């Protein structure tokens, strides 16, 4: 059992690596995005 | 009576990984759902900046 | 705090679509559709996001009317739960699927108690993971105990493939084909279980299988019940299993039957 | 009698060897969890960042649409029961951080949800004008 | 809800190039193509994918590679949830592809081990499987994690052996030892390689090389000195060099009554006994 | 494919901020500088596909600079991090520290990155102090007990014995523990204070039930008896019992022998 717990976490570390770089990312993606709507707007007033 | 109780402390031991191999194929399967959204939430988040700056580019 | 019911107004004065010779003049109702949501949103509860939702999809934001989410939710806390499996059901049209069916199955077995919806639902949600072994838990739980020993069984060979918990998979079927009155099944899952997973040879359901399909064959429901209360003595019976063993025991009362 | 007592310590060697092999395993289980319980704080993180940033991107979009043999088998033993002691820890305590990270992967399942969505909203919005 | 079979004639309708004179007054294609893209992804478990794939191919055509990729994933997704194992590789060909020409060398091993799962589980072909668990193996190295090119080189070694590559399959554990060595996490699983490589040299009748390795365990890891794993190993090396298949075999079932055996080391050995048959045919 | 160089020689000719008279016709630089910056990424995406994995990092790192210059300071964190990554991968780890700390400066991500950079200074440049303020840092914002660890374990291995049971009682706090405890206990007798190892031993035996009956308070209470009554004899006795049934770690081997070095030291002061 403790052999078959060790296995599987190992193998979810592929799931926590995918997903913190993804969240990341996103979270760059949409500042730059929010960035890009404040010049929009201080143009288009 | 040593041996006994060393035992039943094993057989408990098992009951509770038991309980936890269970608990971590559920923890899996939230993790198989989290990446996959997470990647929707990757592309999502590049289609606004991409959408705001062409907005940005329109406004201007 | 503005007042919800003249928002609620305000949207649906703005969400009548253009007609007639306006239609002609006016843009594009998206527009009017989007701020009667907005609006709604505002006022919003669980209602006032089903409008907001309906009205999102009305000007093409589908995603955005995946409302129907927050619908769900407050309705769940509000305690309706007819409404929250409405709003389930457009957010899983709308979008996740397998989630929110996931949740609805839980909703309709806990709370509306429609057993075969929540099948269908979990069926549904598993097939979607696949696309999976809680949801097939969940599934062949609420077979058997309607009725579908077969298919329960089914599943719990589907789960034991894709598991290769097993060592209760194997019991779980074994009662299933007991209770079809199919102990050859019963016997072929145990001997496949003994041989596939050493785990499951020496484990006390093993045996606990055997002893149960020894007790069919003889037609001994008093050896059954015996067993049942050896295996309840060290690990506890669950209600799953307790209405299995029952309709097992009354199959043997049946037989009695036939044997007049 | 001295066969058994010799099959005995052999028996009793290979269950403290065993009982070395759950605990090793165990450990390394837990600092893993450790770890991915941590990268899953820094998932929250950007996800709560995310959220204010949709906040502000829901008002500018919105603005934008406005513009011996015996004394060895008693010191194995000595040995399974403290292995032993350590292994049932073990299980307690990773059944903790499973349940507690389940609640946190929830929760991350849902607002990674919602966030995807508010995107959508958004880029869609965006779109027209 | 909209039709998905109109939904997908109007996107062939709009994934038409533009052609000769209209190319001078059409703008930039890849708007077309987005559009069909989106329409197909509107329509699209076996059609979906279908749906999915031609989506890609216009988000392709239109330049967006990430989005193709993506979508070449959903479409991976669901032929796999079809039971179609064929358009599911294919899927996973495409997105790794798109992946890897992007620099996302983490997620092109990624759908490169589920590749070789599906390959080795599904189609069983299993030397595409090989093939895939080592570039996976590799990629997952040039990024540092350890433990996923680990497993990835496991199943690897574990296929080759399988297969009859003896060497290669050695080779790999001898990597995953050197890899594994000074880790607290990993020890268990060097006792086993060290094990499996010495079987493996064993199955190639290089009693000599599996000597070899198993000093080196002994010497180099106090735990393996002291598991059943080095006293079987030793015990196979003695037997075959007596030559005892009956011995081999005694030996089998003693470390199996303790320490059940698994179908790879049963086909390792069971290659060994009949090269001891093999060497008992060359010894007339 | 196009040549890389050629593609840096452009970047470099369009990355040129405008001067003089042509500032007042020529747009925000902002646009020629992310030109330069998609430029650069094209040549270094084909260095890497050749495996020039250096000169594909040194061309992250100057488009990363671009921009920065144009302002998209996140495009130029994610650019310092595949420098950070492909340097890494080439060997190369003073520039793959550099352009994690760009990365982190930037972010600041930035704890991960730090506890990234820590690692490449503590295997690869050896740099245990910038390792031991790294993970600090790291730790400190995480707030972060896995840094706390790698930062109290340098530390004691760096001599600082005091600041190491500090971060050990830091991590008890928080929190493993079992070592913890022990740990801290070394520490304090690293630093000759027995008197506090027999308080954490006293602590950690009254507030955590575990502690009390683990073998690793057996052996603290071993030790700090031995230095007690100065017997380093029975202290490497101890030593080779713990040993036998618990294997000890290098952490652990340098702590008590500078610790028996330090009985040998009082032996010096005895005279």
């Amino acid at each position: 059992l403790f052999n078959d717990m060790e296995e599987l976490v190992i193998e979810q570390q592929e799931n926590v690596d995918v997903i913190d770089k993804n969240v990341e990312d996103a979270q760059l993606d949409v500042e730059q995005g929010v960035g890009h709507t404040d010049k929009a707007v201080k143009s288009a007033r | 009576s040593r041996t006994a109780e060393l035992q039943a402390e094993i057989d408990d031991t098992v009951g509770i990984m038991r309980d936890n191999i269970n608990k971590v194929a559920e923890r899996g399967e939230r993790l198989t759902s989290i990446e996959d959204k997470a990647d929707n939430l990757a592309v999502s988040a590049q289609g606004f900046k991409r959408g705001a700056n062409r907005v940005r580019k329109a406004m201007w | 705090m503005s007042d919800p019911v003249e928002l609620l107004k305000r949207a649906e004065k703005k969400g009548v679509p253009s007609s007639g010779f306006m239609k002609l003049f006016s843009g594009s109702d998206s527009y009017k559709f989007e701020e009667a949501a907005d609006l709604c949103v505002q006022a919003a509860a669980g209602d006032s996001f089903l409008k907001a939702a309906d009205y999102q999809k009305k000007a093409g934001n589908e995603d955005e009317a995946g409302t129907y989410v927050e619908a769900y939710k407050c309705f769940k806390s509000g305690g309706n739960s007819v409404n929250a499996v409405d709003s389930l059901e457009n957010a899983i049209q709308i979008f996740r699927g397998a989630n929110f069916k996931f949740e609805l199955g839980e909703i309709l077995e806990n709370d509306l108690h429609d057993y075969a919806k929540a099948i269908d639902c979990y069926e549904l949600a598993g097939e979607w993971y696949a696309q999976s072994n809680k949801c097939f838990i969940k599934c062949a739980d609420l077979k058997a105990l309607d009725g579908q020993y077969i298919e329960a069984s089914d599943i719990y060979s589907k789960l034991i493939k894709s598991s290769m918990s097993l060592k209760d998979y194997f019991l779980k079927k074994g009662l299933c084909q007991l209770a079809a009155t199919d102990a050859v099944a019963a016997a072929r899952t145990l001997q496949e279980g003994q041989s596939e997973d050493p785990n499951f040879a020496d484990s006390r359901e093993s045996n606990f299988l055997k002893s149960l399909i020894d007790a069919v064959n003889e037609g001994d429901s008093e050896q059954l019940s015996e067993h049942c209360k050896e295996f309840d003595n060290f690990m506890r019976l669950d209600k799953w299993k307790i209405t299995i063993l029952n309709k097992i025991k009354e199959s043997i009362q049946q037989q009695e039957d036939d044997l007049l | 009698i001295k066969f058994t007592k010799q099959s005995s310590v052999a028996s009793t060697r290979n269950t403290l060897k065993m009982a070395q092999d759950a605990e090793r395993a165990g450990m390394n289980t837990l600092g893993m969890l450790g770890h991915q319980s941590e990268q899953l704080n820094n998932v929250e993180g950007n996800l709560d960042l995310m959220k204010v940033q949709n906040k502000v991107a829901d008002e500018k979009v919105a603005e934008l649409k406005k513009l011996e043999m015996e004394l060895e088998i008693d010191r194995n033993l000595d040995q399974i029961q403290q292995v032993s002691n350590r292994l049932k820890k073990m299980a307690l305590t990773t059944g903790k951080e499973l349940d507690s990270q389940q609640k946190r992967l929830n929760n991350i399942e849902e607002s990674t949800d919602d966030l995807d969505i508010n995107l959508h909203m958004n880029t869609n919005r965006l779109a027209g004008i």
